């Protein structure tokens, strides 16, 4: 279990 | 357009999940599952795109690529530094990948158990709830509905033409 990528396209 | 990606070791992307209700839109009917990180925030920007959420071409357009080291990996704290380590060489990657769309610039932010746990609740991503934190320490003016709707570029300058002086 690695983790989480929150992307937020502006 | 805040979406949670979670990733196995093998950098696959577990489950497409929102983190705010524009990216919940933004995800409806996209099968990303089982894909590689790199390519799965690619095509999700250029929907982003598609759906209008956003601007190509007009703005100065910073797109967030943020990522927490997950609160299983954090049982023992041991060389936890290490693992961040890889996990902001893994989003630098991810950054140079999806910098190849028209006019995209990328910020990346590595976070902790408690940004992401913090953004999930707060409904944005776990960069942009780390900015909207330091920015409340700039100045505190920034309330945290705006920064649902707001952009990751504005919070920039929320933070920079900080005015917790007077």
């Amino acid at each position: 279990m690695y983790g989480y990528i929150c992307v937020d396209i502006n | 357009p805040s979406v949670e990606l979670v990733i196995d070791e093998t950098c696959r992307v577990l489950e497409v999940r929102p983190q705010n209700k524009d990216g919940e839109q933004l995800i409806s009917g996209l099968e990303l599952l089982d894909k590689n990180v790199e390519d799965v925030v690619y095509e999700l920007i250029n929907r982003s795109i598609s759906f209008g959420f956003v601007k190509a071409d007009d703005n100065r357009k910073i797109v967030l690529i943020s990522g927490a080291l997950n609160d299983k990996r954090n049982e023992l704290k041991t060389k936890k530094e290490n693992d961040e380590a890889e996990l902001t060489e893994l989003l630098d990657n991810i950054k140079a990948r999806v910098d190849r769309i028209d006019n995209i610039k990328v910020r990346t932010i590595t976070a902790t158990s408690r940004e992401r746990k913090d953004a999930l609740k707060y409904g944005l991503s776990m960069g942009k709830y780390c900015l909207y934190l330091e920015a409340q320490e700039l100045n505190g003016s920034i309330t945290i509905d705006e920064v649902h709707d707001m952009s990751i570029s504005d919070m920039i300058e929320k933070l920079e033409h900080h005015h917790h002086h007077h």
